[PDB]
């Protein structure tokens, strides 16, 4: 990266005088495809003799089905714990009098039949084969036999994709509830019932939270609002242009589809048998050698299924980790203001907004970034009349002529007074103290 | 694999359907095969000049051979002999010759000796079968037949199914003898002496090797079975050109090349067949369509259930499930009054309810089911929760005046059982071997 | 205590599945080593027993793999429990909904078979009242903002109140602070500020 | 720095176990492909391999 050398000195401080309000998009997978498998059909193409031979294994694919059902239940659990943080389905007021902040892009659009917002619509467009499962209805596999779609081969070999419990509309409704609570009630709708608060005052709370006084909001409200709106516009273009915006989700989709395709391809292996087709074996050999060849094939295909289930358990563990992270982010950044650094964006965290996405969630972290800075001459304390003065909040600063106190993250100089500072002992122990006079009102 | 099922929705294996009928469809050919020419021949060829005969447009009855001919050895590789009636053979060649009795063992894959290296070699990956019978009363005369010759010397062993009828003098020694006989170079072909009185191992044996390959090409030599009709749109035990399987056969649209009869998908199972009689194309599908999930309150509560079929259209459920092949206890669940078409699929056995409750048994796609009391199973779109609309205004604030001190229990697992395994005892029950 | 009982059940079920999987032939003539070793001589006993050994070793490998998955999950839960004990028992956590629904006061641990139980004691504001608010107060041309709390009105007079409890107190110099003139802030109202 | 050295050891041990597991017969006549391919003709070489 760019080599840099900060101009550190023992009495020089860089204080900001201006800021920016950034909006950072960041995307977490939450769930994956609730795959299910019929062991009998996959291993044996509904032939009686192979089924009879598979009968004496029995416990193996009982275990496999148990594992896959656990995975599916875990996926539903993941989605619920991420999105169903609350249960009171709040709705936005008809009036969007939010102090100049424009939420139309993220709030629901009632014109569309589905209540996805604009950004959620873009996100659902960016991921290609999200569903590719339960949507595929029979008859298409018998009507469009010419195309030879992968899903049809998966269905004919017992590999099905179960539908998620929460539909996209229901998840979007949860998201709308979270948004409405965030932008009307502040953080209080997580800690018990939802209160109400004017949005500008909620913003003032957040600014007071990140250690800058509330007044600079009121003094720069319109500007801040404009900045926020512009940031949203930048998101509305940034994820609209490129195609790899939602890579992390599309990769998950691809892994699941690829795994199923590898399984139906692995059906083509001999596994040491005379042929990979049960029908050839059962039409070319009498009972006993058919038993032994079919046993070889059964063991091989059961091994392939066990491999698939093991990889699915690995991937489900990873998705559960990501879903736990998403739940923590929704709890700590949507439902409240997080003091943890770089947990919810690059900069001091103001708020976050959730947006649904296919098999995942998207957080728009709105954050405060100090932008323009000025050098100043500082000193850790002030000696007035033999006693030392230290600031309660802020640091001592000088423009070259006079000294003031300033809050850490914004240049708001104000004259030295008794109430700005406090006194602790004589001024002959502290290093770097300077002389000045302290106004007493 | 237990009686007491608990409350929930379970994915269950497709045992409901059972086949009921068999279909045999063999080509309309009736010419009995030339058994007379390759078995009842006046004279066979010498082993070094073994005679190859194409065979096509046959019906391999081979019960006619039971009447007269008795075969000392009849070994079949790649096919179990009991199945030879249930098959159609594509590229059938008969390789006929005569040897002595002791060398009949050399007509087999992976053998070595005079016959297996210098005269007649079979490949390792040999599909086909070998017949040999003693012929002392035909191919041996007093004084000894010398019409049967074998190649005694060769510089290198033969490749499979390779003939070598050269008669150049074999230079055994290191001095070339320029095309004449004498010392240290011999005439390679030596004549069997088949007296009618010598031992069994020096008695002439006639051998025919039938070489063919199976279930990959248009088969012209068919078995002696009797064809039946074609039952489509119903899952049957089909036997097409010996390819024996079970499934539903339907019409299709594939541009098969003239030299192809079987089509295979990515899984390599056969999917497209060409009917031998009427040169059309058929597609084979399974008759367990796929997911059939069963929804139930757990036993110790009741014994009623519902059934979801994933992805089917509620109109076409009975044909995809093949309800006509099922018992009435299944046909009640195939279709009834309690039809519901979810985007997850078709649900039968529970009445749809326009209300919305926080739900017990999830089904999918926003649908849940529960066993309510009207003591049956209901299905509904699950309720997200209480709709609310906070009364936001730009100068109104809700401040609390009182509080509560709640205590919330929440439970985390920390450890699990420290299991240990002795591999030797588990795998081997303390047996030494 | 479902979450613990499920763990117990998974471990027991896994072991039961293993001893049940001992009953499989794995392509051998029988699933019993004694039958094989009493019906066959050396060489075919070797090959049948090798088939059985490979099958049972595969079953054991499957068991160990599933145990590793489950142990990873338990380690994740144990790391979460350690973090909760550190951040909520040993201290007061500001993270929202980490240690109960509401503002976190404390937590108490309790042991349990193969797990831990946290009693999170938390503060939940219960009864609320509407009020007319304003972000600031213009006294004599300058704007007044509260240090801690928000400006509130019951309809007649204005007070400052801490965020999470209605404790109104009269406007004074020490309750508020001044920043510039009162012609830039939106929503400011007029009132008088007591000076002691 | 045990926690890191253990990771290193696990990776090295895993690779060593793999190259040691190359020495198993797995029910074949021998664990060496060269022995199998020099003692048997095509078909039984196919099945052993
Ligand atoms: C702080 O930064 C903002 C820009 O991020 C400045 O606002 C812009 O100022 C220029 C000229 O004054 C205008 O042309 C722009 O229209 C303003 N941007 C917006 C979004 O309104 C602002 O002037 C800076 N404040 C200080 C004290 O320097
Ligand atoms: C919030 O931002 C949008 C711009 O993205 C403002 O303009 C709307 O843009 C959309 C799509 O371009 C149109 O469907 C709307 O008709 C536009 N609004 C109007 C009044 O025409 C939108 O106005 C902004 N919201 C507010 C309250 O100002
Ligand atoms: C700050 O002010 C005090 C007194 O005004 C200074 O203290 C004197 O410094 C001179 C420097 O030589 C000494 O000669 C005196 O003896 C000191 N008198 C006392 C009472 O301390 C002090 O030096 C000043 N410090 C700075 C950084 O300006
Ligand atoms: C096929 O014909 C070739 C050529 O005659 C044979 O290869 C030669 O065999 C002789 C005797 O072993 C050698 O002296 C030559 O060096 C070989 N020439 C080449 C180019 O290989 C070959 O042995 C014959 N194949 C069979 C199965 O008989
Ligand atoms: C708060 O008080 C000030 C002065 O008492 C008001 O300012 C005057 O408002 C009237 C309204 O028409 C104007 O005619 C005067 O020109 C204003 N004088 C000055 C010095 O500003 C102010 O309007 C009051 N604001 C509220 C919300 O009550
Ligand atoms: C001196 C005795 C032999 C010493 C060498 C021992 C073993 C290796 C040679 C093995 C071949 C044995 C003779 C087989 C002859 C061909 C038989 C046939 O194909 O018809
Ligand atoms: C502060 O001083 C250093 C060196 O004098 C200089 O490099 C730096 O640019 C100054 N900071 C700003 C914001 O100008
Ligand atoms: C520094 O601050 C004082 C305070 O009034 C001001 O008078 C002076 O002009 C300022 N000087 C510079 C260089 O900013
Ligand atoms: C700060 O650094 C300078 C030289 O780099 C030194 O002269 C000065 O004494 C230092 N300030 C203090 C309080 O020590
Ligand atoms: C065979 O021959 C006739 C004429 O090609 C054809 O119509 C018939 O369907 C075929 N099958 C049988 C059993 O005759
Ligand atoms: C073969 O020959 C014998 C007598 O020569 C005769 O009885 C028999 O029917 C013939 N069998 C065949 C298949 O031609
Ligand atoms: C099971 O049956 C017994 C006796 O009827 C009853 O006490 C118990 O509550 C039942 N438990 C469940 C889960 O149904
Ligand atoms: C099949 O499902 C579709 C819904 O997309 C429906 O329009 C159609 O009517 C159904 N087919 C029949 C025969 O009902
Ligand atoms: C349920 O809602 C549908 C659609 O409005 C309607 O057709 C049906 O009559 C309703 N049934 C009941 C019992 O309310
Ligand atoms: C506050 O005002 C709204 C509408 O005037 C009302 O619905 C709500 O009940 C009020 N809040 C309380 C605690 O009464
Ligand atoms: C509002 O607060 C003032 C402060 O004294 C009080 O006098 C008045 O009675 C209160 N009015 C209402 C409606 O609460
Ligand atoms: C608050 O909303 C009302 C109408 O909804 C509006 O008249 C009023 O001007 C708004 N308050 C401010 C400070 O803009």
């Amino acid at each position: 990266g760019a080599e840099n050398s900060v101009a550190y000195s023992n009495n020089s401080i860089a204080i900001p005088t201006n800021f920016t309000i950034s909006v950072t998009t960041e995307i977490l997978p939450v769930s994956m495809t609730k795959t299910s498998v019929d062991c009998t059909m996959y291993i044996c193409g509904d032939s009686t003799e192979c089924s009879n031979l598979l009968l004496q294994y029995g416990s193996f694919c009982t275990q496999l089905n148990r594992a896959l059902t656990g995975i599916a239940v875990e996926q539903d659990k993941n989605t619920q714990e991420v999105f169903a943080q609350v249960k009171q389905i709040y709705k936005t007021p008809p009036i969007k009098d939010f102090g100049g902040f424009n939420f139309s892009q993220i709030l629901p659009d009632p014109s569309k039949p589905s209540k996805r917002s604009f950004i959620e619509d873009l996100l659902f467009n960016k991921v290609t084969l999200a569903d590719a499962g339960f949507i595929k209805q029979y008859g298409d596999c018998l009507g469009d036999i010419a195309a030879r779609d992968l899903i049809c081969a998966q269905k004919f070999n017992g590999l099905t994709v179960l539908p998620p419990l929460l539909t996209d509309e229901m998840i979007a409704q949860y998201t709308s509830a979270l948004l409405a609570g965030t932008i009307t009630s502040g953080w209080t709708f997580g800690a018990g019932a939802a209160l109400q608060i004017p949005f500008a005052m909620q913003m003032a709370y957040r600014f007071n939270g990140i250690g800058v006084t509330q007044n600079v909001l009121y003094e720069n409200q319109k500007l801040i609002a404009n900045q926020f709106n512009s940031a949203i516009g930048k998101i509305q273009d940034s994820l609209s242009s490129t195609a790899s915006a939602l890579g992390k989700l599309q990769d998950v989709v691809n892994q699941n589809a690829q795994a199923l395709n590898t399984l139906v391809k692995q059906l083509s292996s001999n596994f040491g048998a005379i042929s990979s087709v049960l029908n050839d074996i059962l039409s070319r050999l009498d009972k006993c050698e058919a038993e032994v060849q079919i046993d070889r094939l059964i063991t091989g295909r059961l091994q392939s299924l066990q491999t698939y289930v093991t990889q699915q358990l690995i991937r489900a563990a990873e998705i559960r980790a990501s879903a736990n992270l998403a739940a923590t982010k929704m709890s700590e950044c949507v439902l409240g203001q997080s003091k943890r650094v770089d947990f919810c964006g690059k900069g001091y965290h103001l708020m976050s907004f959730p947006q649904s996405a296919p098999h995942g969630v998207v957080f728009l972290h709105v954050t405060y970034v100090p932008a323009q800075e000025k050098n100043f001459t500082t000193a850790p304390a002030i000696c007035h009349d033999g006693k030392a003065h230290f600031p309660r909040e802020g640091v001592f600063v000088s423009n070259g002529t006079h000294w003031f106190v300033t809050q850490r993250n914004f240049y708001e100089p104000q004259i030295i007074t008794t109430d700005n500072t406090f006194v602790s002992g004589n001024c002959d122990v502290v290093i770097g103290i300077v002389n000045n006079t302290v106004y007493d009102p | 694999k237990s009686f007491t099922v608990e409350k929930g929705i379970y994915q269950t294996s497709n045992f409901r359907v059972q086949p009921t009928e068999s279909i045999v469809r063999f080509p309309n050919i009736t010419n009995l095969c030339p058994f007379g020419e390759v078995f009842n021949a006046t004279r066979f060829a010498s082993v070094y000049a073994w005679n190859r005969k194409r065979i096509s447009n046959c019906v391999a009855d081979y019960s006619v051979l039971y009447n007269s001919a008795s075969f000392s050895t009849f070994k079949c590789y790649g096919v179990s002999p009991t199945k030879l009636n249930d098959l159609c053979f594509t590229n059938v060649y008969a390789d006929s010759f005569v040897i002595r009795g002791d060398e009949v063992r050399q007509i087999a894959p992976g053998q070595t000796g005079k016959i297996a290296d210098y005269n007649y070699k079979l490949p390792c990956d040999f599909t086909g079968c070998v017949i040999a019978w003693n012929s002392n009363n035909l191919d041996s005369k007093v004084g000894g037949n010398y019409n049967y010759l074998y190649r005694l010397f060769r510089k290198s062993n033969l490749k499979p199914f390779e003939r070598d009828i050269s008669t150049e003098i074999y230079q055994a020694g290191s001095t070339p003898c320029n095309g004449v006989e004498g010392f240290n170079c011999y005439f390679p072909l030596q004549s069997y002496g088949f007296q009618p009185t010598n031992g069994v191992g020096y008695q002439p044996y006639r051998v025919v090797v039938l070489s063919f390959e199976l279930l990959h090409a248009p088969a012209t030599v068919c078995g002696p079975k009797k064809s039946t009709n074609l039952v489509k749109n119903k899952c049957v035990n089909f036997n097409f050109n010996g390819l024996t399987g079970t499934g539903v056969l339907t019409e299709s649209n594939k541009k098969f090349l003239p030299f192809q009869q079987f089509g295979r998908d990515i899984a390599d199972t056969t999917d497209a067949v060409r009917d031998p009689q009427t040169l059309e194309i058929l597609d084979i599908t399974p008759c367990s369509f796929g997911g059939v999930s069963v929804i139930t309150p757990g036993t110790n509560t009741s014994n009623q259930v519902a059934v979801l079929y994933q992805g089917v259209n509620c109109t076409e459920v009975p044909v995809a499930i093949h309800a006509d092949q099922l018992t009435p206890t299944w046909r009640v669940y195939s279709t009834g009054s309690n039809v519901f078409q979810t985007r997850a699929g078709c649900l039968i056995g529970a009445e749809h309810v326009n209300n919305s409750y926080e739900c017990d048994i999830p089904i999918g796609a926003g649908i849940c089911a529960s066993y309510q009391t009207s003591q049956s199973i209901i299905a509904y779109t699950m309720s997200l929760g209480a709709e609310n609309s906070v009364a936001y205004s730009n100068n109104s604030i809700a401040i609390p005046t009182n509080f509560t001190i709640s205590v919330t229990t929440e439970i985390l697992p920390v450890s699990m059982t420290k299991t240990s395994v002795d591999c030797t005892m588990y795998i081997c029950g303390d047996s030494t071997e």
